[PDB]
């Protein structure tokens, strides 16, 4: 186009920027809520796998 | 549209650029490439085509359409 | 040093494997050396250069054995080994060579090796394992897959990403195109059992790629294929190219899907699919709830279609107990003399279905009264609006005709709602097309009465032309929308051409891609459209009740392409500078003069271009399966022939005099358009002399060329 | 939740027939249904303190995974054929189209479109919009542990179509 | 690309249009009309009944102006106008000036 | 509201020091007291807040091992069902 | 909206998490996620937590 | 089950062939496809191994693992569902059992 | 009844069959021949089909 | 119960960072035992739970 600016020289193209999620990073606590989910997730695909996959 | 401010916390998408995107495109491409591979020979086992140019279904053979014997 | 110890071993190994092989065949040093006679000096002999085959078979005899254990320990089987004491395994199982039987190291070598090679994959392979399952499949996964890591991809990422993989399934389905519709080829893939329905009954994610199936997913994809390439330069500067992109994609497989169902299930799936992925991409400006409206008016009316789809195979299903589209087509006919008990009527059961999946085609294909969606669908962006109205979801109630073909031919509520719905439809829409400023709305009311036509073609009782009017009102409807999206980019988002005009000098290339697009999807005389329009009128039934009207809608729908046409062409490029200044002005600076300078993108040239290019190789194509005196194309699946073609091979004088009057009305129609005077001008005196030396120059012509010479 | 709970009571009152399978089937799937719709009304609660339309819209652009789980959410609950919504009405509805077919086109019309069309039209305007007013206490995404609860309704009402067809 | 910290909005001059640029366009377009005789008299502090410019006067050079300055002007805005640097403070500082 | 305790002991928190500095001469007459902690937290480099930084295996490795165990399992389940040990490889397999 | 960032990777996050007022304690921050699901306090394993303190003194005053 | 087609006669069949015609019959799967045979599972490992190192290429460089460790997950998942289709007795179109 | 069901549901994959292994130049005449009236004997009263109740006396549950 | 318990006991030590790096200061045993306890455990009832409903034991095989 006429007067582009590429995206080096650009001082709004952001590169991937965000936070994933709500969770801390630097959170301290002992939170085991995604843990659990994790363990429920998982427990839930190995017992399709390994009880009813065939 | 003239560019804004986007905040840093915020995980949009708007006018994100990944300065590593070439190995991305290797890595989320071949990957797919193989899953699809799979799916594709699991699915071509249950595959149904016509006879070719030249054959026809003999009425006696075990492949034609059969009925029930009741 | 490794290496050469390696190698030593390699060769070693090799030398003993060939030894052993060559003397254990004939069966009479099977054993005898092998397992010599003690004699330690014998011992060390078979101890030593054996070496390595007894080494790799200790390994062999390790290997298996704790291999035997995990099984033991996973399976609870066997009860292990409790007959041995891994003294008498290992020793028993390492003195015998039985193992290395017809067994070599460089041949299982160079059989690893060739199992890879891709020089011999063979063209009869391709014909009968279709391919271009893998390639949709890495199209939708690679667009899924985009939409959850659009952090990992930016905006090059998921453009080449995606382009990659649509490219992919592009060249796949091109080589199946031509098979398909030439080669009598088509194909029934079963993705494995998909989920149970009915007590016992489970139906399978079944995919039918055959004629009907092939020629609405090529469209599609290539459509689909030139508007991707296009919608990177029409969204250049946008927060959200990532996201419009992937929308695209998702509605392309969604529709995909949709024309390539096997089952009902597999039906109803990607109608849903398509409802909302035209939602969303509709509602693509989510901060808007002026395009939230809208959206919801086409979410409303596609919940609509989705409750008479599903209620109609709910009607197949209590009827035939089956969802296996051929099935149902070729059984449908044993219950044609069937009824239904509803409520206090008794309607028969193929007058019923047919009025379910009519409704449901008639509000997708958008017709007269469930109409009002698309027009206000037109917030969406430009290659959303040219993916949806060129084909996929306009044509979705063409693909349900077309499918259920047997159904329809039985049906006496098709063959009276077919004809005056479709002439009605094609009426309004071409009426209201010429009439409008909005380049979107003109395309879209152009959109609503072509597919007033299909619905007209169909009840013709000829599937071809169904299929032909398909194809070139869908490439060039898609193009002419490109076009127009360029146009509307340059305005700054104004789409009515009563601020436009002059745009020739700055969109050169779009005032001649648009001249070729539009000449061609109104179906000017000398075009693809003319030869889609004339095989609609060579086959429409007259043994209707209501034949006036149909006929004369369809008349007026026919004539009113010149009209749109006309007005979009000349009011965008070559009216009077209704623009503002700051459209002009700013273009036109001379510091821009460069070999650079361009109003479009180089890449939506080349795009616009190659799909024009690759349309008219593709109505050429389908022309000369069609309408070739040698008749080429594959089977349709239909039994109901009529005598349709006949006019078209051999027509009789009052149907070429039938032609000739709606030719030439098109001509008065072109006449009025090019030098009726609506403004005073100073060439209004020369205009009407140039109209009577044209008159006298034809009148002259036609003499000399007929008679004189 | 009514509506859904009046359908699946429907099932039932044909005895012991081939008809209580749809029942247990839409039980299970409205449970999953209902938690994931309560849940992300408490997701919406404890983000922008309100529940009612007039005061929060344009989640999708400050909460963007909210906003995805919302329309995911009307996906699922519009009965889309690859999870089991779509089975308990295609078992429940056959079914009655065999009993009544009137009936049942009524029960379909006034279910599967005008109250799916109010619902769409209640959750649509919450998802889109701009979220102008009270810039200072707009919230966060949505954290792993509601994401992982809605994944996992998610997960449950697509696989739960692959279980054993012996007991459906 | 963004420098990865926070960085807020940046208010700049506060013109979205070139200030000097939009007085001179203006007053080369009011100087057009048949019945502002002295241009040379047009000042950014001046009135509109000063450079002898009537209600209507002013609401075809106002119609004019939008239409040259790619923008829609309110008539409540237009009546807010009381000289010509306030016209053009408003046409420089609206987003949409081109 | 939260009643955990920030000073954990499983590991030292990643702490920036020299971002802050306090104050600690030139004050006036009228300024405010310096403020004692001024750490401020110091992420890992290589550290995406938009992505999950798991860059561990074991999540895979436990999912391929009972994909492996349902696979073997499969084996022996069909080899019992059909009256053998193990599966009798047809020399032809067709298509279904 | 562009200034907020409560985990401090863009803009740097005290581990204080906040500067007290001259007129308000120096209560902690409310977090992102209020979430309750906390273990108890988790010390490494083979802890020494002894009351040195006490046994010296005691030590001294035997 | 009955034949449930209009039965040809041997002399018909022969004449059929004397034309150039060939009597369509299934044909069996090739090794690729295969899923019990040894070019299917040297296949199989090469794509674990491939999808290994390419896992351990992008941790290397930031691009995403997932999709690798998908394949990796799924080629065992492949050979259970293409087995288990083979192994059962239903058929739809393809060679009767 | 989920055998009669299955009797269906084997005749209408047979069909499915002869629509891929024979032309539609032919078709109809060899499912005339035996297919259609196995088709109408296995209709909606001989089977349940999606129904919810197979309606049948004592004598036909029997039997 | 023991994997489900040494699952979250080892996962839930705090945010991304911290679990990170209380993962990094950990000998080698100590790792291998926060990623192969949680997952031998539920395993191996997984394989019980397979191995009760399976009837490999069967002696009518050939
Ligand atoms: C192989 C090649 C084939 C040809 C391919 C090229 C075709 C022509 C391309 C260039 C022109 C395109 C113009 C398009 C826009 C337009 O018409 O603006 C009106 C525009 C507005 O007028 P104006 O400039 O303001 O001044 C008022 C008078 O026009 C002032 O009048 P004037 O003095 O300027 O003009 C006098 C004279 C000056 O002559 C020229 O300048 C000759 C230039 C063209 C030569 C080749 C064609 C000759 C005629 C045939 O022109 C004529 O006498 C032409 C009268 C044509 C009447 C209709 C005759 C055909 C009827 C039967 C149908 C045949 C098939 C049609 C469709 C074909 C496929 C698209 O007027 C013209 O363009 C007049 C010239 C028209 C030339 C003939 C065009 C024939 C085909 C129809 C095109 C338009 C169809 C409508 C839909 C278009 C959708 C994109
Ligand atoms: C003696 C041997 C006996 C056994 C023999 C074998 C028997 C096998 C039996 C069957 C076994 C089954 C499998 C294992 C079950 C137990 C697993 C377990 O406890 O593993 C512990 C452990 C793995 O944990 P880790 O690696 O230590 O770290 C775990 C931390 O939580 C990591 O913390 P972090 O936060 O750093 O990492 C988080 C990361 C790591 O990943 C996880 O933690 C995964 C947790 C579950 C996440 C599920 C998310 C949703 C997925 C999709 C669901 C469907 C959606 C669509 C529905 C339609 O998450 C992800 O990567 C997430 C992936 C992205 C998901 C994005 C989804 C977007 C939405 C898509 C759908 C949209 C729809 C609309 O296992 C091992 O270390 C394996 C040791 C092997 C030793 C073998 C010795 C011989
Ligand atoms: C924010 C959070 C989410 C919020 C959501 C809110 C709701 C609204 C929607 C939002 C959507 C956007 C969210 C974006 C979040 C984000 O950051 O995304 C980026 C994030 C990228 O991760 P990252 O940032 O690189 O960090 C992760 C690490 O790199 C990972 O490192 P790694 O290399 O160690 O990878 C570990 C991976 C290794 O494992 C895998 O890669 C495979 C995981 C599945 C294993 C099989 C489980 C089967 C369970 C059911 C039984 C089925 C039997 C039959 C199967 C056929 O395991 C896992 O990630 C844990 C999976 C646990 C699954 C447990 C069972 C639950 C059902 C799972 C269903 C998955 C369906 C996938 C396809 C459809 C997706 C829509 O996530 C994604 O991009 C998601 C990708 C999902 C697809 C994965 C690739 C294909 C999987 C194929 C499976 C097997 C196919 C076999 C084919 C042949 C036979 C048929
Ligand atoms: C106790 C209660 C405890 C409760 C705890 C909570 C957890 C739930 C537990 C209950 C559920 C248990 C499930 C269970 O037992 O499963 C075992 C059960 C055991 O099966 P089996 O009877 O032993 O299998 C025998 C043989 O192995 C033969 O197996 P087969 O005959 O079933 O074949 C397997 C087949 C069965 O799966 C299918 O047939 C999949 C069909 C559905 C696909 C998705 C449809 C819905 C999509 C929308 C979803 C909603 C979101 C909408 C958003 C908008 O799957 C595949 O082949 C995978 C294909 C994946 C790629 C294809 C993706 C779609 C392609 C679309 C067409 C192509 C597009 C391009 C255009 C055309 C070309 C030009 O596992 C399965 O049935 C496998 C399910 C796999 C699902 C797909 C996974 C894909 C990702 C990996
Ligand atoms: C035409 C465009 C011009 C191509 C020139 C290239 C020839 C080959 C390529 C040179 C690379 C440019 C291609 C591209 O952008 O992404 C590819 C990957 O992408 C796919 O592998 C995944 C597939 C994407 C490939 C896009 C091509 C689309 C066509 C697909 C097949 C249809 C072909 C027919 C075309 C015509 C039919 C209509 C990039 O690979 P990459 O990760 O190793 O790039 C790395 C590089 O290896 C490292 O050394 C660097 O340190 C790192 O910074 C990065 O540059
Ligand atoms: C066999 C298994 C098949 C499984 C199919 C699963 C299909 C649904 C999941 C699709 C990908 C995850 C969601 C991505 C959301 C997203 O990126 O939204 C963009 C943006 C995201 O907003 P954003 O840009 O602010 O955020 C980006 C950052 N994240 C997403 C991490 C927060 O959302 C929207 O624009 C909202 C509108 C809806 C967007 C999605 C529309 C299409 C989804 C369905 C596609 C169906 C295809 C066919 C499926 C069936 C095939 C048989
Ligand atoms: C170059 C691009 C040309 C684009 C415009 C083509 C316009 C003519 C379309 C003709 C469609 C009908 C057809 O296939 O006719 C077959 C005929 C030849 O077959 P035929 O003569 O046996 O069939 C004609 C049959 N009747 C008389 C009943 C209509 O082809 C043509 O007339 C030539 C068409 C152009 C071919 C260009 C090839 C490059």
């Amino acid at each position: 186009d006429a007067y582009y600016h590429d995206d080096t020289h650009e001082g709004l193209m952001n590169e991937p920027h965000g936070y994933l999620t709500m969770d801390d990073p630097m959170d301290l606590r002992p939170n085991y809520e995604k843990s659990a989910l994790e363990l429920l997730f998982l427990v839930s695909g190995g017992a399709i796998l390994a009880l009813m996959l065939g | 549209f003239q560019k804004y401010p986007i905040p840093r916390y915020l995980h949009v998408g708007q006018w994100i650029v990944n300065k590593n995107w070439k190995w991305n495109t290797f890595h989320m491409f071949f990957p797919t490439a193989i899953l699809c591979f799979m799916v594709w020979r699991n699915s071509m086992i249950s595959t149904a085509k016509p006879p070719n140019y030249g054959e026809y279904v003999d009425p006696q053979s075990p492949v034609a359409p059969k009925a029930i014997k009741y | 040093l490794f290496l050469l110890f390696f190698i030593v071993n390699l060769y070693w190994f090799n030398s003993g494997l060939i030894f052993f092989n060559s003397v254990y065949k004939i069966h009479h040093d099977a054993w005898t050396l092998i397992f010599q006679t003690d004699s330690i000096l014998n011992k060390l002999k078979i101890y030593f250069f054996l070496l390595p085959l007894y080494i790799s078979s200790f390994i062999h005899s390790i290997s298996t054995w704790y291999y035997n254990y995990i099984l033991n320990f996973l399976l609870f089987s066997e009860n292990l080994n409790t007959n041995t004491n891994f003294v008498d395994y290992i020793t028993y199982n390492t003195l015998l060579l039985s193992k290395f039987e017809d067994f070599n190291l460089f041949v299982y070598i160079k059989t690893l090796l060739i199992t890879f090679d891709i020089r011999q994959i063979n063209l009869d392979f391709l014909n009968e394992y279709p391919i271009i399952l893998l390639t949709g499949l890495l199209f939708l996964f690679t667009t899924i897959f985009s939409l959850i890591c659009l952090s990992y991809l930016g905006l090059y990422g998921v453009f080449i990403l995606n382009l990659a993989s649509i490219l992919l399934f592009w060249l796949s389905m091109l080589y199946y195109f031509n098979l398909i519709v030439s080669e009598n080829y088509y194909y029934y893939i079963s993705l494995g059992k998909w989920m149970y329905l009915s007590n016992g009954f489970r139906v399978s994610f079944d995919l039918l790629i055959d004629l009907t199936s092939i020629s609405f997913s090529f469209l599609t994809l290539t459509i689909g294929v030139f508007v991707y390439i296009y919608t990177f330069s029409y969204f250049r500067y946008e927060p959200l190219v990532e996201r419009l992109i992937l929308f695209l994609n998702s509605f392309m497989i969604s529709m995909i899907l949709l024309v390539s169902s096997g089952n009902f299930i597999v039906l109803f799936l990607g109608w849903e699919l398509i409802g909302l992925t035209s939602f969303f991409l509709i509602n693509f400006w989510s901060t808007r709830v002026g395009t939230l409206k809208a959206a919801f008016k086409a979410f409303s009316f596609n919940k609509l279609s989705d409750l008479f789809l599903f209620f109609a195979i709910l009607i197949i299903f209590s009827t035939t107990y089956n969802l296996d589209i051929l099935s149902f087509n070729n059984q449908i006919y044993l219950y044609e003399s069937y009824n239904i008990d509803m409520f206090y009527w008794s309607i028969n059961l193929i007058e019923i279905i047919s009025f379910f999946f009519i409704s449901c085609a008639f509000i997708k294909s958008a017709q007269f009264g469930a109409h009002i969606w698309l027009p206000d669908s037109m917030e969406a962006p430009v290659p959303a609006s040219a993916l949806i109205h060129s084909a996929t979801l306009v044509s979705a109630g063409i693909y349900l005709l077309l499918r259920l073909s047997p159904l329809f031919e039985l049906s006496k509520y098709a063959y009276f709602i077919l004809p005056l719905i479709g002439s009605v439809t094609a009426f309004y829409g071409g009426l209201v097309s010429a009439f409008q400023s909005d380049t979107k709305k003109t395309l879209a009311y152009s959109t609503i009465s072509h597919c007033g036509f299909l619905m007209v073609s169909y009840s013709t009782g000829v599937l071809e032309f169904v299929i032909l009017y398909l194809y070139v009102h869908g490439f060039f409807k898609a193009a002419t929308f490109l076009c127009v999206g360029n146009v509307n980019r340059f305005n700054r988002n104004i789409q009515d051409f009563k601020r436009m005009g002059g745009f020739y000098k700055y969109l050169p290339f779009e005032c001649l891609a648009s001249f070729v697009c539009m000449i061609n999807l109104s179906g000017l005389p000398l075009t693809l459209g003319f030869y889609i329009k004339h095989l609609l009128f060579i086959g429409l039934v007259e043994s209707y009740t209501l034949y006036p009207l149909i006929f004369s809608s369809l008349i007026l729908g026919a004539i009113a392409g010149v009209f749109y046409s006309y007005r979009l062409f000349y009011s965008i490029f070559f009216d009077t500078k209704k623009g503002k200044k700051a459209i002009y002005l700013q273009a036109s600076r001379i510091i821009l003069n460069s070999k650079f300078y361009s109003n479009t993108s180089l890449a939506s040239n080349l795009s616009i271009t190659f799909l024009v290019l690759i349309s008219y190789t593709v109505i050429l194509y389908l022309y000369c399966t069609t309408l070739n005196n040698y008749y080429s194309l594959s089977d349709l699946k239909s039994i109901y022939i009529n005598n349709a073609y006949s006019y078209f091979y051999k027509p009789d004088y009052n149907f070429l005099n039938a032609v000739s009057i709606l030719n030439w009305f098109v001509i008065i129609l072109l006449i009025s358009v090019i030098y009726l005077n609506w403004r005073w001008s100073y060439y209004y005196t020369k205009s009407i002399d140039s109209l009577s030396k044209f008159i006298l120059f034809s009148f002259f012509f036609f003499i000399f060329s007929k008679y004189i010479l | 939740t009514i509506q859904e709970m009046n359908i699946i009571y429907l099932a039932f009152c044909w005895g012991d027939s081939c008809a209580i399978l749809g029942g247990i089937l839409f039980s299970a799937t409205h449970a999953f249904l209902s938690a994931l719709m309560f849940f992300l009304v408490d997701c919406i609660y404890r983000r922008y303190h309100t529940r009612s339309l007039v005061e929060v819209n344009g989640i999708l652009h400050i909460t963007p995974n909210l906003g995805l789980s919302i329309l995911f959410m009307l996906v699922f609950f519009s009965g889309i054929p690859g999870t089991i919504k779509f089975i308990s009405e295609f078992y429940i509805f056959s079914g009655l189209l065999e009993a009544s077919p009137f009936i049942c086109f009524i029960l379909m019309l006034v279910a599967n479109v005008l109250g799916l069309i109010g619902f769409s039209k209640s959750w649509f305007n919450a998802t889109f919009g701009m979220p102008k007013k009270n810039t200072k206490y707009l919230p966060m995404d949505l954290s792993f542990k509601e994401s992982y609860i809605i994944l996992y309704c998610f997960f449950f009402l697509f696989i739960f179509s692959y279980f054993s067809s012996i007991f459906f | 690309y963004a420098p990865q910290k926070v960085v807020l909005r940046n208010e700049k001059s506060g013109y979205y249009a070139n200030p000097d640029d939009v007085a001179r366009r203006l007053i080369r377009l009011i100087s057009l009309h048949d019945k502002v005789q002295n241009p040379s008299a047009i000042t950014l502090k001046s009135t509109w009944s000063e450079i002898g410019v009537d209600p209507l006067s002013y609401v075809e050079i106002m119609l004019e102006a939008e239409n040259e300055f790619y923008i829609e002007l309110a008539d409540e805005d237009l009546e807010r106008f009381r000289t010509v640097e306030d016209a053009v403070e408003f046409i420089a500082r609206n987003f949409f000036t081109n | 509201r939260q009643n955990f305790a920030k000073n954990i002991t499983t590991t030292d928190i990643p702490k920036d020091s020299h971002h802050f500095a306090a104050k600690r001469s030139g004050f006036t007459q009228t300024e405010q007291a310096p403020f004692a902690y001024n750490d401020v937290y110091q992420y890992p480099k290589d550290y995406k807040p938009w992505n999950y930084n798991y860059k561990g295996n074991g999540v895979l490795l436990a999912l391929f091992l009972g994909s492996a165990f349902s696979l073997v399992a499969y084996e022996r389940s069909y080899a019992s069902k059909t009256g053998r040990y193990q599966r009798k490889v047809q020399q032809n397999y067709y298509q279904i | 909206l562009l200034k907020f960032d409560p985990f401090g990777f863009y803009s740097p996050k005290l581990l204080s998490e906040n500067r007290p007022e001259e007129a308000m304690p120096f209560y902690e921050d409310y977090p992102q996620n209020d979430s309750h699901w906390n273990l108890w306090e988790q010390f490494p394993e083979d802890f020494e937590d002894s009351n040195a303190e006490r046994e010296a003194i005691l030590k001294s005053n035997k | 089950m009955q034949n449930a087609y209009p039965e040809i006669t041997d002399q018909h069949r022969e004449f059929l062939k004397k034309q150039g015609l060939k009597v369509y019959e299934p044909k069996p799967l090739p090794d690729q496809i295969n899923p019990f045979s040894k070019t299917y599972w040297i296949t199989n490992a090469f794509i674990i191994g491939v999808s290994f190192l390419a896992r351990r290429h992008a941790l290397k460089v930031g691009a995403p693992r997932i999709f690798w460790s998908g394949c990796i997950v799924g080629v065992p998942l492949a050979a259970i569902i293409s087995r288990g289709k083979s192994d059962q007795l239903d058929e739809l179109v393809g060679a009767r059992k | 009844e989920l055998f009669l069901n299955e009797y269906r549901k084997r005749i209408n994959n047979e069909v499915r069959r002869a629509a891929i292994l024979t032309p539609t130049s032919s078709l109809r005449e060899k499912m005339n021949h035996k297919i259609a009236d196995q088709i109408l004997d296995l209709s909606s009263p001989h089977v349940r089909g999606a129904h919810f109740q197979a309606v049948r006396s004592w004598t036909d549950a029997s039997k | 119960s023991v994997g489900s318990l040494s699952y979250i006991f080892y996962n839930s030590v705090g945010g991304k960072v911290i679990r990170d790096r209380i993962r990094a200061s950990m000998p080698f045993p100590k790792r291998v035992l926060v990623q192969v306890l949680p997952f031998v455990a539920l395993g191996t009832a997984l394989i019980i739970s397979r191995r009760g409903i399976e009837g490999h034991n069967h002696g009518y095989k050939q």
